[PDB]
């Protein structure tokens, strides 16, 4: 009968908790493109805030870093046995992992990364690509993608078209403003808009909201596992 | 002393057409901010895996003419390709002609007697540079470029150029620029900054920074630099090393 | 493309210049030292037994360097010039001058060439370039002014001494006038010929060779 | 942002399931009446079907019982820990259980049913009130209650109206018909229909509808405890 | 034999005005189908916990008179309750004018002399009544009852009545009904069920088997069963006591 | 509220009585039985030594019994009916009749009470109802009947005999008509008196009582 109608409003108490822990070379706006993103604002530092509603628990780098995510996938599973419940998870949600704009193919440094990092949860991306031609842009997309293919595993992305569509411009190329004139970001030669293609931020904007079941992934796939690895 | 006498009848104007002709660059970045892309856009001409590499061009212009090497050289990553590559030229280009010169003459033969580089820094907001460029402070003539101009908005550029001149005194760094010298005195100071086809985001390209290292780097303060690189580099090149053998 | 080299020229800024002089003096080496440079100097050429070196940079500046000294001395003057510098060059050196070793020398009569005009030509042959002249030329009838320019030319074609060239000889009218009449600079004389070919117009390659000649002579030499 | 949008379709695939548990004194349309609760149709027996969509497993009576809903609370229990899963669980999502219409208190049978079942989930309820007046209705809603009240433990009903009207009459009286002239009881005295009040039959058609979230208590609360006593 | 000869001059209406007059009623049911709210409303005038109980009454009526006992009696649950409450009143009612008329007679002083039951079962679709009636079997005078007859459709009473007969019988049991007699005899047959103010869901309350066992039960073969009664249960009573003493 | 009892007389459907005589018999019992019975049987009434007993039920049907037999007999006759059928109570027992006893007797002059009338009666008195009449009674002038009517009773009253009553006596007349005049029935005879409080009219009592006296005469008697 009714019930995705009271299934709906149901996050309405309680909705909704995002982590997500992205590393990238800094370099590149992982703070300014988040908070426009997120329209708000800022060996490894941590991000809990929230909104109109919904919490964020979301980590930054500034490879450590694999301790604290099983940390994480410990404390879930501490509990899960599991004696007494209110309580939370600081699960990754997802993570994100940023190559250049400049300068052809992918580096070894996020190969290795993109390897052993991957059970939790990439959206890989790029940054500053009004560097970047739409030439140039196809041309990282590709040999990217088939350099994910002689080796992977970022997560693949579980409104017909809204879905097909997204998916095959992965990954997608992006600029945060928060600064403008609309947003935003200034030449003098000529100028530069957020939110068109022209920009690729939207597709992860709108896709990521879309879903947010990394919520669902990295509960089913990659802590179910580390319960079976690591349990067993 | 005073030879100050007084009185009709160029020599200068005779070495001018001591017309051949001869000039080395070097760049060395990163795998891959174009500084190919640099040097065909400069000459308006055509030329990822492990360990440091060095990669070898010579070329030949016209207008009257002149001979002409361009190398450039790649680089990447897991960090002490730096210190060994470069002696691994120029140094040892060096010495060379030293050593040439050591024993029979004097037959006008050489480049990577080493001359320039361009070290390319890329652009946004570092560590292996900064080595690398005070490893490389040795020098060659090292002048210091800024890569995809195109990725900065102009508010950055005041920004980051301007900052990052604090970074080559912070442990300061040894460096080119020029000394006559308004123009080439202004345009030393003026960190520099660099970006095609025709004719005349959505994104169409040249104004730029481009010009100011094309006029000065290869056309005015020309040789300067070549004769501070056999004054320079032969000199603490010798002088170190026969320091080392006398 | 923007390739000029006209920086080359910018660059002096100095260029310079030694320049040497035999002669049986009476007779017009110190007038061409002051007239080939159109200028006033006194007191060059007087001797005790046995030499006379001035140097001066004026400006338009060359250090131009004359030596006139009245075979072993200049010889064994000019390769203690010549050891020097390169001397220097062994060192940590600091951009030392002065290097041009060429000769103007007369021997000036005329009907022969002149006995001790052939032995310093013979010997100092390498030791810099040597460019010959011949002197007080209002000396001669040019009809006569005919043998002298073949028989010497014959005679160090035959007693093989080397000159210089650049790619006659040169005969030197010490312009200046007579009771009958007046000679002239020329033509008259062929006293231009050698302000132009030696003043401005091959002048760098009469140092370039001296220097790259018989500074690798010197020590290309000695290195033996 | 939106997320209740995409949370709301997300039973589309998935939803949902109810099993619910009923007593009562046979007699008096537990069968006839969850049809037409249901619109469909039929010491222990087993109810699993489903309709335009969700899954029922759902049980009727025909005290063995409290064996079967702890044979589910231990095999919910059982998996949890946890080494692997798909997989499912019969938990008694609610329970009916069914007064009399007719003579008055309410039945010591009622009662030590009542107290000794209650961690699972007990909707008690009136059949066949068209035996009963409004004067005779309210007289068993609140003696029943007061009953309840010397003792008790059925579930406290966790759109402001709708709520708080429902429950103010708890509890309520019904009739299933599945027969028709419009549902659906025939008398030449006179004639009697679902679906009004008339008939509270709709208070609990809508009521169970509208939370399903004994999904939730009995998911919380009651297995919870079964784990907290039964580990502890 | 021939008591048969030929010939004017009640004598059956001298002992008509053999006016005094009684009867006992009893009802048993479950707490609480009705048992009083039938009483009152046959006669129109009014009158869950542990254990078998009765309820004692006696009341008076008129147009000329008689004096009229009504018991009802009570029940509830957890299940031998109806072997052991109704020998209580029925067989000790019963042995004792047996044993008042043992002993000086005849003052015509009884009722419980036990004469009717109403067994009133509870309508719907039982065993507890199964045994009760046929434990109470023995008998009173059993009629056979449905109460709050406003629970089941008209198109049920035709499945239930007509069922719960085949009940009656299944274990047959003893029962009553009289032989005069087609409405009498219409009667018994046509397992029956029963039903307030005026005047004249939502629910408007009387046509409806109230009548039928009003007027056969009260009102017509009305001391057949008072007969019955003395004839039946002083005559199982003393036949199987007198069986035991003697 | 319906409360007939017009079901109990549906009820009987029998009605049943036995109903006793002594006599002088010459005169006008066996008249009074088919007569007070409005109906003809014959042969009732010859003996030997020493008794005679109709039952008849006719209809209209009651089993009216006569017994009439011509102390001690009539006495021992009535008890071992009376001891017989509550002899029949005590037993499992089905149902058996019969039970009235009561007299009617005559005797009938008239002037005073006849001796063995008198000890008939007294003996007798419990043992049904006694009804007395007085017989053949167009015998008498009824300025004389005053005197059989006050003697016997004031008899009766005196040698304390019990009778009936239902709340005279009652004098028989045997129509039946003369040479000079008939005498009817009545009024006339007082036989009127015994037809309406014999036949229907306290008919019930006389049984019931009959049943009730001297059935518990009989037994709570013979219980000790
Ligand atoms: N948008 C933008 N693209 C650039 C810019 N400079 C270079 N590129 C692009 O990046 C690429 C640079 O590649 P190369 O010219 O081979 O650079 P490289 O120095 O030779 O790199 P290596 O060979 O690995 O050392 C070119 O294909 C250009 O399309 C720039 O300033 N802006
Ligand atoms: N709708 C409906 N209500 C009824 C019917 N019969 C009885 N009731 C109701 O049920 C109640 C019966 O209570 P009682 O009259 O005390 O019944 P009872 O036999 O005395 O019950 P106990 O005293 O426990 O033995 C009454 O208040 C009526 O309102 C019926 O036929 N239909
Ligand atoms: N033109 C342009 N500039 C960018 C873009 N993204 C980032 N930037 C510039 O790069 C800087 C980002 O620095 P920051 O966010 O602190 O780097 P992070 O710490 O790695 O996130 C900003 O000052 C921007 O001016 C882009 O898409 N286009
Ligand atoms: N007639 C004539 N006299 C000359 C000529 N050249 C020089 N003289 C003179 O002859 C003298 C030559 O001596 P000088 O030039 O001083 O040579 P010095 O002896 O080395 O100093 C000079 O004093 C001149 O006056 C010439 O061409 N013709
Ligand atoms: N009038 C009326 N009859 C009902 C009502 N509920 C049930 N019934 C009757 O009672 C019967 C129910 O029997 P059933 O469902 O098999 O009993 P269960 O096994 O306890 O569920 C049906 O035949 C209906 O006729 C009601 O609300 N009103
Ligand atoms: N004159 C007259 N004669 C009577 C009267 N009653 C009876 N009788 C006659 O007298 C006789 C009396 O004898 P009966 O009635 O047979 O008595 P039983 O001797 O016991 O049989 C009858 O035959 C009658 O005919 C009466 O009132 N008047």
């Amino acid at each position: 009968a009714n019930l995705p109608n009271q299934v709906h409003r149901k996050s309405v108490k309680k909705g909704f908790e995002f982590t997500l822990m992205v590393v990238g070379e800094s370099g590149l706006g992982k703070s300014t493109l988040i908070n426009s993103l997120f329209l708000t604002d800022l060996t490894v530092q941590i991000e809990a805030s929230t909104v109109e509603g919904v919490k964020l628990r979301l980590t930054v780098v500034d490879k450590t870093i694999i301790s604290y995510i099983d940390e994480q996938f410990e404390r879930y599973l501490h509990d899960e046995s599991g004696l007494n419940r209110r309580i939370i998870d600081n699960r990754v949600h997802c993570c994100f992992y940023f190559i250049s704009p400049f300068g052809h193919g992918l580096k070894p440094l996020d190969v290795a990364f993109m390897k052993a990092i991957h059970n939790v949860n990439i959206v890989p991306v790029i940054a500053k690509a009004d560097t970047l031609t739409l030439k140039e842009r196809e041309r990282l997309k590709k040999r990217i993608l088939d350099e994910i293919e002689e080796h992977i595993k970022i997560y693949h992305l579980p409104f017909k078209e809204q879905t097909r569509l997204l998916k095959a411009s992965i990954p997608f190329s992006v600029v945060g403003s928060n600064q403008l004139i609309v947003r935003g970001r200034l030449y003098p030669w000529g100028v530069v808009e957020v939110e068109n293609p022209h920009n690729d931020f939207l597709k992860l904007r709108t896709m990521l909201i879309t879903h947010m079941q990394d919520l669902q992934e990295v509960t089913q796939d990659l802590h179910y596992e580390n319960f079976r690895s690591e349990r067993l | 002393v005073p030879l100050a006498g007084h009185v009709f009848d160029p020599d200068q104007l005779v070495n001018k057409s001591v017309s051949g002709f001869c000039f080395n660059i070097l760049c060395v970045g990163e795998t891959g901010l174009g500084k190919s892309t640099l040097m065909d856009t400069l000459f308006n001409t055509k030329f990822t895996q492990p360990g440091v590499q060095l990669q070898s061009n010579t070329y030949d212009l016209q207008e009257v003419r002149l001979k002409l090497t361009i190398v450039s050289t790649v680089g990447f990553g897991d960090i002490n390709k730096e210190d060994s590559y470069k002696p691994i030229v120029e140094f040892i280009d060096a010495q060379f002609e030293a050593y040439l010169q050591e024993e029979i003459r004097r037959v006008l033969h050489t480049y990577h007697d080493i001359h320039v580089c361009l070290y390319f820094i890329a652009p946004t907001g570092k560590s292996l540079d900064l080595v690398t460029m005070k490893k490389l402070d040795s020098k060659v003539n090292i002048i210091p470029i800024i890569a995809k101009a195109d990725a900065i908005s102009k508010s950055e550029l005041t920004k980051f150029k301007i900052k990052i001149t604090s970074e080559l005194v912070s442990n300061g760094v040894q460096i080119y620029q020029f000394p006559v010298a308004e123009i080439n005195g202004t345009m030393n100071a003026h960190p520099f900054a660099v970006i095609g086809n025709k004719m005349m985001p959505w994104g169409t390209v040249q104004h730029c920074d481009f010009v100011k290292l094309r006029e000065m780097l290869i056309r005015v303060n020309m040789e300067d630099l070549r004769e501070q690189t056999h004054t320079r580099h032969y000199e603490l090149y010798r002088r170190c090393k026969l320091e080392e053998m006398g | 493309a923007n390739l000029p080299n006209q920086v080359y020229r910018k660059s002096v800024k100095g260029f310079e210049f030694t320049l040497m002089v035999v002669g049986e003096s009476g007779l017009g080496k110190s007038t061409l030292i002051n007239s080939l440079f159109l200028t006033d100097l006194y007191s060059p050429e007087y001797p005790g037994p046995s030499t006379v070196q001035v140097e001066q940079s004026k400006v338009l500046q060359l250090l131009l360097t004359i030596v006139d000294t009245p075979w072993q001395p200049v010889i064994d003057y000019i390769d203690s010039k010549f050891e020097d510098y390169l001397n220097a060059e062994s060192r940590n050196r600091r951009q030392m001058p002065d290097n041009v070793q060429c000769c103007l020398y007369f021997i000036a009569p005329g009907h022969g060439l002149k006995p001790l005009d052939i032995e310093f030509m013979k010997r100092l042959h390498e030791k810099v370039n040597i460019i010959p002249l011949i002197a007080k030329a209002d000396t001669l009838t040019p009809e006569e002014c005919q043998q002298f320019k073949k028989q010497i030319m014959k005679e160090i074609q035959e007693h093989k001494i080397k000159i210089y060239e650049f790619p006659l000889p040169l005969a030197v009218v010490g312009g200046r006038q007579y009771p009958w009449g007046v000679a002239e600079v020329g033509e008259h004389c062929d006293f231009t010929i050698l302000r132009n070919m030696l003043i401005r117009t091959h002048m760098q390659d009469l140092k370039d060779v001296t220097n790259n000649v018989h500074y690798e002579n010197y020590r290309s030499r000695k290195l033996a």
